[PDB]
């Protein structure tokens, strides 16, 4: 509002605590911006490590497991992910937890799985061989577990060839970009209505006040206040509003990551 | 100041923000232009012969950079007096036109060149309007104008006669040259006036600046952009200045934004300690104003940075934690979790031989409180 | 004759630097796909509200206008000049000839008679944009010259006119002219609207493309 | 003269009041898919196995 | 606001973006409706019959 000007400060004390609130508010959703991601990612007690072979009944993951030749030890398809996604009193703060830490989350709930089934979302991880793991499935939809142990080559080579079009249609993400051009859209305007006066003569605090004396520039100076306290306040309630429908979004990924990873739907 | 922002005599633990670090601003650097044309007043000041009374002289001073101080305080003159405008502010202003009148009148008649007077001079030979705006300016000249056996070259209209100019005459009978000023404003876009200084331009400190109109705060830094040879500040998405070209030199600079951010207070709980941690948010730690701690997230002051990792207790940012573990304060990278390494082979298999029954609670709201308002009573 | 610009007569509204910015203002323009008049080799033309200019030739030709509301002496007038010389900006009250001009010996200048009261002065193939314009009582001149391969026809193509003059006169225009040297031993008028564009910037600073956002709906 | 300086706390008092007025909405309706959530866990935790 | 009054219309202006905000506010839930019935009703490939 003000900014560096002193009379300005003076005359918006009169307001009560219109700013305190506005705090307050912006203080909440980020507090629960890093709850919405401990809630879908840090699902599992122990850090789970696939063993250095891959014999997993001719099934190949290798294009979802980490890639230890990296600083963040990303995936391949972790990395084709992420290449396709100071102002007036405005800051960001950082996350809690990096992208290396939510990459090791994610990882350890990879090993587990194709180690342990679904074993591990339920108490301690019990290890069973993939095939075995594949045909307990197999019955969980109905088909009778030999289906799978007579045609276990070629259920695994459709799966390889349906894990290497993913790459293929990747190389879609419009959900993750809407969000980042809503916020980055919004946060403009902000910017951007500083610089109206709101029927005052000028919109530059201190032209406004080396050409009047106070009796006749509190009068501007007023305007000007009202003007940029209604701009926050549209801000802020619109913050609030966007942020009730990622947090909506965040508890159907912990649903999904508990029922369809943890287990069989 | 935790105490105080909460309004209570207890903290439970946590992480509060409390407060704001500003860094300060310094001094004043007011850049500006040179100044070619300073006007050279000294023909009308500094003329070999003056003119008549009766027909005055009239230039007209146009464009230029006008420095009344050289005049306001040359104390070579005996009368100096300003109507519209008292003369310290003239080299502040700005008008259309300035006049010069010139001309020689005896010692006791430059009473009567001001607004609204009588006699022989300001009756019939020059007239100031009721309302004059500039200044009137006198010296005498004896040594010059006056020459033995009377100079009958100075005459005035009473039609017309010729003070005989004596050198031994008493002063109020010796020949005073006057120069009239006469700043008008009619309706144009510009003009001459006063003359502007340029204090000095430093760099790399928070700063308070103004480059010709320009008036600002932050760093100054040397810049590697290059503008087109008529172009003075450069401008962002968003529209906020940030480089101009210094009007002296011709060089480009950018302009940032002084660094500035949050204060937050770590305690442990006034039930446990009443020692502190402070978090300086986005601030590069070398100018917050022991331990001092560069985070991702700001500079920690007040606490250890160890190389343990725990179960997170308060949480910092990027992945540190704080915690009162080791009679003080520390910094860390969390903790993901233990590491279990199942046994994973091609024909093995883990089976339970026993179970535990567990119960566990999970607590929800389903209501909140029914309030009604009056509007009119409130 | 008439003819048509296609995207012709932008200028820099104004100094700070600027990189890539679709950046949009409101100004005075001239509207894209114009009507643009056509004169061979002249008249008192209009005024109304600034004017673009363009010429083409080898030899210099044209030698300047003359600007004002009566072109005479018992009102004020602009002129600017220029014999081989150097340009020569003048502000007094004339008595212009009907038809001015200058010659080419190589003697000229019929184009006064009188140089009265004046409260300014100066003194010191191819196309040649010019872009007119008065506001506030200062008068201001953006141009811009570029080669053509071509000698004397309107060609195509974009090139933003960068600002060259400011005078603070207080005059009033509502008329012009032009200056020609004669023959002893081609050029374009259009008119200029309050229109809404958006500039593409280059990134070391410069116009490169505009969109005119009132010629069609894909604009 | 003291229209004009009731009109100014009558326009801050409406404005305090609509504030509280639009952050009840929106807590209201994060309380709202609680209680969803919690008639959802009565049904398929005690009155059936899940 | 105004209602075809331009003495109305550039006062207005000196308030910036609010308009701007508010049709960009009021079209975004107008596309969300549609979306709406799509995700209720169009969850078979073929026309049965
Ligand atoms: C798992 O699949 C990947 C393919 O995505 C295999 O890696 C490729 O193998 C082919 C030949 O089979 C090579 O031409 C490619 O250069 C490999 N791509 C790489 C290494 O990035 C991988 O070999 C498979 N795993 C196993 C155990 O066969
Ligand atoms: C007229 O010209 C004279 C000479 O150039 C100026 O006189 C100078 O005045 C300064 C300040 O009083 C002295 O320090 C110099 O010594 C003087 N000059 C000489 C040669 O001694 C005078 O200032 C000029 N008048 C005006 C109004 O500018
Ligand atoms: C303004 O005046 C200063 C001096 O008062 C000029 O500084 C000169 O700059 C040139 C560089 O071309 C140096 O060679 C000179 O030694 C400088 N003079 C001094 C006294 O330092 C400055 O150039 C002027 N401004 C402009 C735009 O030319
Ligand atoms: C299965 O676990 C239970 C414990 O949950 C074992 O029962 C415990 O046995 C120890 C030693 O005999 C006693 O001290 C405890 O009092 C028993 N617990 C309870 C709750 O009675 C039981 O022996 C285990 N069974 C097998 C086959 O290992
Ligand atoms: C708070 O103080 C009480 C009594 O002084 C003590 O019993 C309790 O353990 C304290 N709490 C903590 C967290 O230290
Ligand atoms: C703080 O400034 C110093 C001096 O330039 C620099 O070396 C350091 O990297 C800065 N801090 C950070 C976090 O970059
Ligand atoms: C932490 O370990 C690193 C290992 O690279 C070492 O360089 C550093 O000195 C250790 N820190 C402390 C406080 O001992
Ligand atoms: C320009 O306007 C005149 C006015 O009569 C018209 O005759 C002419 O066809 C127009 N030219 C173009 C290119 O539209
Ligand atoms: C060019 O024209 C100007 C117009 O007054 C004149 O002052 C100048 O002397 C002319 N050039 C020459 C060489 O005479
Ligand atoms: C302009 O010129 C005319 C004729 O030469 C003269 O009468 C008039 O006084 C002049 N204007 C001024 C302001 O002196
Ligand atoms: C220009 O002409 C108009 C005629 O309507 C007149 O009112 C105006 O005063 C003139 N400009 C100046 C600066 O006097
Ligand atoms: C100007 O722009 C061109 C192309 O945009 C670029 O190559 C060049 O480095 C820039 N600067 C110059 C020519 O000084």
């Amino acid at each position: 509002i003000c900014g560096d000007s002193t009379e300005c400060s003076n005359l918006l004390l009169q307001y009560g605590s219109f700013c305190t609130q506005l705090n307050r508010a912006l203080t909440g959703i980020a507090v629960e911006q890093d709850k919405n991601t401990q809630e879908v990612f840090a699902q599992v007690k122990q850090i789970y490590k696939t063993p250095p072979i891959k014999d997993f009944g001719g099934f190949n993951f290798s294009q979802i497991l980490p890639d230890p030749s990296k600083p963040s030890k990303r995936s391949f398809i972790e990395d084709l992910l992420f290449n396709k996604v100071k102002f007036n009193g405005l800051t960001v703060l950082p996350p809690l937890l990096t992208d290396e830490m939510i990459a090791q989350y994610t990882s350890a709930l990879l090993a587990g799985t194709i180690t342990s089934g679904w074993t591990f979302g339920a108490g301690a991880a019990l290890q069973i061989p993939f095939a075995m793991q594949m045909a307990y499935r197999f019955n969980g939809i109905g088909v009778t577990q030999n289906v799978l142990y007579e045609n276990q080559k070629l259920i695994a080579n459709q799966f390889n060839s349906a894990i290497g079009k993913i790459q293929d249609s990747l190389s879609a993400l419009g959900k993750l970009q809407d969000v980042v051009n809503q916020n980055a859209q919004a946060l403009n305007t902000l910017v951007k209505q500083l610089s109206s006066n709101f029927g005052a003569i000028s919109s530059v605090l201190n032209d406004i006040l080396s050409r009047l004396d106070p009796p006749e520039a509190e009068v501007q100076i007023d305007r000007l206040i009202t003007g940029r306290l209604q701009s926050l306040q549209t801000y802020v309630t619109q913050q609030l509003i966007r942020a009730a429908e990622i947090r909506a979004s965040a508890n159907l990924a912990a649903t999904k990551m508990s029922e369809c990873v943890l287990g069989q739907s | 100041e935790t105490k105080c922002t909460l309004k209570s005599f207890t903290v439970e633990k946590g992480i509060y923000q409390t407060s704001n670090f500003r860094v300060q601003p310094t001094e004043s650097i007011v850049r500006f232009p040179n100044i070619t044309n300073l006007c050279p007043f000294g023909e009308v000041f500094n003329a070999t012969r003056f003119a008549s009374v009766y027909a005055w002289n009239r230039k007209r001073i146009s464009n230029c950079v006008a420095d009344y101080s050289v005049l306001y305080n040359s104390a070579s003159f005996s009368t100096f007096k300003c109507y519209g405008v008292s003369p310290t502010k003239l080299n502040d202003l700005c008008f259309t036109n300035v006049y010069a009148d010139s001309f020689v009148i005896r010692g006791d008649e430059v009473r009567q060149i001001a607004p609204g007077q009588t006699g022989k001079i300001a009756d019939y030979n020059y007239k100031l309007p009721d309302d004059f705006t500039g200044c009137v300016i006198a010296w005498n000249s004896n040594n010059l104008d006056s020459k033995v056996g009377g100079n009958y070259n100075y005459l005035y209209r009473l039609p017309l006669q010729s003070y005989g100019f004596q050198p031994t005459n008493g002063v109020g009978y010796q020949p005073y040259r006057v120069v009239v000023l006469s700043f008008e404003l009619l309706h144009a876009p510009a003009t001459v006036c006063g003359p502007k200084k340029s204090t000095n331009l430093v760099k790399n400190k928070c700063v308070n600046f103004n480059f010709n109109g320009l008036t600002g705060t932050g760093v100054l830094t040397e810049s590697n952009k290059k503008f087109l040879p008529f172009q003075q500040f450069g401008r962002d998405i968003a529209d906020t200045t940030d480089a101009v070209r210094d009007p002296q030199t011709l060089e480009i600079l950018d302009i940032t934004p002084c660094s500035f951010g949050g204060v937050s207070v770590i305690t442990p709980g006034t039930n446990t300690s009443n020692q502190v941690a402070v978090l300086y948010q986005g601030v590069n730690c070398t100018e917050v104003p022991s331990n001092v701690f560069q985070t991702r997230a700001g500079c920690l002051i007040g606490a250890e940075h160890v190389n343990n990792s725990y179960e997170c207790d308060i949480p910092i940012g990027a992945g540190i934690c704080a915690s009162y573990q080791t009679q003080s304060i520390i910094a860390y990278t969390m903790s993901l979790g233990a590491e279990n390494s199942v046994a994973y082979s091609n024909n093995s298999i883990a089976i339970p031989t026993n179970f535990t029954i567990s119960v566990t609670t999970e607590i929800l709201p389903v209501s909140m409180t029914k309030t009604s308002v009056d509007c009119t009573m409130y | 004759a008439y003819t048509n610009s296609f995207t012709r007569g932008v200028y820099y509204p104004d100094k700070v630097f600027r990189s890539s910015v679709l950046h949009s203002t409101q100004d005075l323009f001239l509207p894209f796909f114009s009507n643009v008049t056509w004169f061979h080799a002249n008249p008192v033309l209009p005024f109304n509200d600034g004017v673009y200019f363009a010429s083409t030739e080898k030899s210099n030709i044209i030698r300047g206008w003359i600007f004002g509301t009566t072109l005479d002496s018992k009102t004020q007038s602009l002129l600017i000049v220029n014999n081989a010389t150097n340009v020569v900006i003048k502000v007094c009250e004339f008595q212009f000839c009907n038809d001015p001009f200058l010659g080419v010996m190589e003697s000229e200048f019929r184009v006064y008679s009188s140089a009265n009261n004046c409260t300014f002065e100066y003194v010191s193939k191819n196309l040649r944009e010019f872009v007119f314009k008065n506001i506030d009582g200062y008068f201001k001149i953006y141009s811009k010259h570029t080669p053509i391969n071509l000698v004397r026809d309107l060609p195509q193509g974009f090139s933003a006119l960068e600002p060259l003059v400011d005078l603070p006169i207080g005059i009033n225009i509502t008329r012009f002219q032009t200056l020609l040297a004669l023959h002893r031993s081609a050029y374009y008028v259009g008119y200029l609207q309050p229109r809404t564009f958006l500039l593409k910037y280059n990134e070391n600073g410069t116009i490169t493309d505009a969109v005119d956002c009132a010629l069609d709906p894909l604009s």
